[PDB]
RNA sequence: GUCAUGGAGGUAGAGCACUGUUUGGACUAGCGAAUUCAGAUAAACUCCGAAUGCCAUGUACUUA
RNA sequence: UGGGGCGGUCGCCUCCUAAAGAGUAACGGAGGCGCCCAAAGGUUCCCUCAGAAUGGAUGGAAAUCAUUCGCAGAGUGUAAA
RNA sequence: CUGGUAGUUAUGGCGAGAAGGUCACACCCGUUCCCAUCCCGAACACGGUAGUUAAGCUUCUCUGCGCCAAUGGUAGUUGGGGGCUUCCCCCUGCGAGAGUAGGUCGCUGCCGGG
């Protein structure tokens, strides 16, 4: 596993800070989480 | 079709003559039919498995259903997921017309017909008939067969007792 | 010589934090455990570790459901 | 005497109070010993009463052992201080309370009976007694 | 019933080629033949060996 | 070979429903059994153990009988009427273990429509 | 502090319902696995289970 | 640290010791951790395990199928409770 | 009298023996339609009611199993006091577990129909 941060694609905002495994997941997480700036859910994705 | 409706017609008042029940509803009929092919050589080729289910697919003419294993044999190089079977289910008018084709065409076309084991009943009313030689189907030419892969033909009725179940299965033809 | 043992784990410190028949203000921890070995009753709320807190104000009632079992209550 | 396997190989050696809970009457023979005090009581002390109360009967007769020693005891070698954690185990024993029932015979008369037990209970370190049922 | 999933099989009535035997069931198979026996509807026609009728257990 | 207990695993699925669901004084529920011919309705709170309110598909009156589903909706329709009358106005939908798909469903959308809220 | 009332909690004892250890028969898949009959044993066994101690309530009596 | 040295240990979790609230020592008796999972998380709907007896081709004590008995004798990512 | 739906530590359960009825309930018949099967109208869903109490269901009788359970005695034990201290004894209060006399084939509430 490796720690991994969330970047709104909107914003450029890093809000979030997560895990996963690299093997299993070799590409970039996307995820549509609240964006406290634009205070509405956006995409958020992997850098 | 014409096997349900002489049942209908003939063995329940020769049922209800021939052991006196109270009621009509006491008669043991047919309930289901299940063919199982078993494939216990699934892990060094595949295509096995999936043989077995176009026979199957053919014999009977509806899809069969995938069994995998409950738990993991060492000794027959198993562990937990493999599909290591199929089967198919029976209910209704098509049942009875696969008993039909099955007493016809099939069991008389038998290599041999020396009788049905009279004591091969599980001690409940069901009863099991094993075949060895997938190429006696008569839809189905061994050509196309690559194993004689036997077929578990489970008949399973609504008779209480054994004595019942003999009754309604030499009735209808086979012993 | 050696002994290969030695060690422990700090005592959590469980059990009963309220008394029955006692006055209790909401949100206040009742029992605590690991498992239900005791349920939540009326006016009582389960925690993600299985803690037993109070919800409102009122009076604890340890009670006996069905034969085997055991909950507490919170009464106004 | 010795268990097959334990679940553990250590033991508190625990305490002898009060009348034993079961086993305090004749249930297979004619004719047993009764302990009339608590002790300690090792598997060899078991294997030379039995020894000798069937010599005396040239295995005639049945015998019946009614005890078991299931417990473990440990021990230190001389030189060694204290500390260090537990010792190793040596024996196995049995806790007899007051009133056990330890050996039965039966298929005797009288006086082979209890010549037998009278020469069986001079190898145990107990006060003890016969008992008829 | 699948809905269309489902293989197709149709009702065909099958020949003994020993005494003649005629018999209607449902099959897998229609064998490409033609017959109009059974008034009222057609089934195709199958040719096999000798059925129940000239078995030599039941007779 | 054993028949099953149609009525014996729709209670079981009935308890597994029931323990989220229950009726109070201010928020009675609305408990609904089909049988073989008929659909019944029942407005109960479950503080005091009574109900409060009912609907059958065997009154007198309200003949409409067209596929016990216009029927269902009937009772409905009934059922909503008189627990308005009674002053019920907020209930919580018991399905009694029955799918919410045909007969079941249209008397729940029917006491919608009538003065009850969902 | 005592009295009355209500609770949480598995020790002593006991028991064999689970888990380990274990004795003698009957029967036994094949000298010997299981089933049963009788009889034992436990800090890390429990179908049971105290006395005490603990937490509260009271408008009861006394006391600081 | 039952002198010091040699050996062992040093933080966290679970059980016994622990004397039926909580807490409780010893170089006392036993074991784990320094992670894993994109579903093995959320929700909605549905249902039930181990084993045994019997009956049947390859198949054999045990692989898949059918009936009956079966309060958990299974499972619960991983140690124990 | 019956159908639905609740409460109550199985004294309510398991087992055995019988009676009853399409008023309700159920089995049963069918799959055009909504919906469904890793396949199967078996279940789920829908559309009707020729036959039936064979089963579920309701009612009545059994202690076989299970469950509930005294009284007396005994073990243990707070406090007080002694021995000859692997432990034991005495006085006062509390007081099991096992075993048993005995109990049990349920008891209460609301609603709709006969
Ligand atoms: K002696
Ligand atoms: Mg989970
Ligand atoms: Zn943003």
């Amino acid at each position: 596993r490796v720690n991994i941060t969330l970047e709104c694609t909107e914003c450029g905002d890093r809000n979030y800070i997560t895990t996963k495994n690299k093997r299993e997941n070799p590409e970039r997480i996307e995820l549509k989480k609240y964006c406290p700036r634009l205070r509405r859910v956006t995409l958020h994705r992997e850098t | 079709n014409r096997l349900k409706d002489q049942y209908l017609k003939e063995i329940v008042p020769a049922l209800m003559s021939k052991f006196n029940y109270d009621s009509v509803m006491e008669v043991p009929k047919i309930d289901k039919i299940v063919i199982n092919t078993g494939v216990g050589d699934a892990t060094a080729n595949a295509k096995v498995l999936d043989s077995a289910v176009e026979e199957l697919a053919l014999i009977t003419g509806q899809k069969p259903v995938i069994t995998k294993a409950k738990n993991s044999i060492a000794g027959f190089r198993l562990r937990e997921g493999m599909p290591i079977g199929a089967k198919v289910t029976l209910r209704g008018e098509r049942m009875y017309d696969f008993l039909d084709k099955l007493v016809t065409v099939s069991l008389p076309r038998v290599r041999d017909f020396r009788g049905v084991s009279k004591k091969a009943f599980d001690g409940r009313g069901n009863y099991t008939l094993g075949v060895r030689e997938q190429l006696i189907f008569p839809e189905i030419d061994y050509d196309q067969v690559s194993k004689v892969r036997g077929m578990d033909v489970v008949i399973v009725t609504t008779a209480k007792s054994d004595e019942e179940s003999h009754e309604l299965l030499t009735q209808l033809g086979m012993p | 010589g050696s002994t290969s043992n030695g060690r422990d784990s700090e005592s959590k410190r469980l059990g009963a934090k309220r008394a029955d028949g006692q006055f209790v203000t909401g949100g206040s921890i009742l029992y605590r455990q690991r498992g239900t070995k005791i349920y939540p009753g009326t006016n009582v709320g389960r925690g993600g570790d299985d803690t037993l807190f109070a919800k409102t104000d009122g009076v604890v009632r340890f009670e006996r459901m069905g034969r085997d079992k055991k909950k507490v209550s919170v009464y106004p | 005497l010795v268990p097959k396997r334990v679940k553990y190989r250590r033991e508190f050696r625990g305490n002898m109070r009060g009348r034993a809970k079961g086993g305090t009457e004749v249930a297979f023979g004619e004719y047993g010993l009764q302990a009339v005090e608590a002790s300690w009581i090792t598997n060899r002390q078991i294997e030379a009463a039995r020894i000798a109360m069937t010599r005396y009967m040239k295995r005639g007769g049945k015998v019946w052992i009614k005890i078991f020693p299931h417990k473990s005891y440990t021990s230190k070698p001389i030189g060694v201080r204290m500390g260090k954690g537990k010792g190793a185990p040596e024996g196995w024993v049995s806790p007899v309370k007051r009133g056990k029932i330890m050996f039965e015979i039966a298929g005797v008369p009288e006086d082979v009976a209890r010549e037998a037990l009278r020469l069986a209970a001079h190898k145990l370190p107990v006060k003890t007694k016969i008992v008829k049922r | 019933m699948k809905t269309g999933i489902h293989p197709e099989y149709r009702p065909v009535v099958f020949v003994d080629t020993s005494t003649d035997f005629k018999f209607l069931s449902g099959s897998t198979k229609s064998s490409s033949e033609t017959i109009k026996w059974e008034d009222g509807n057609e089934y195709p026609l199958l040719r096999v060996e000798i059925s129940s009728d000239s078995h030599p257990f039941y007779t | 070979i054993t028949k099953i207990d149609k009525n014996k695993v729709r209670k079981k699925r009935h308890a597994r429903v029931r323990s989220k669901i229950s009726g109070t004084e201010s928020r009675p529920r609305l408990n609904v059994f089909r049988s073989n011919k008929n659909i019944y309705a029942q407005v109960i709170d479950d503080v005091n153990g009574v109900t409060l309110a009912s609907a059958s598909n065997l009154d007198k009156d309200f003949g409409s009988a067209e596929s016990k589903v216009d029927a269902a909706s009937k009772v409905g329709e009934l059922v909503a009427k008189r627990a308005s009358e009674k002053g019920i106005t907020s209930v919580t939908f018991d399905r009694g273990g029955y799918l919410y798909h045909g007969r079941v469903k249209a008397l729940a959308e029917a006491a919608r429509e009538n003065g009850l809220e969902f």
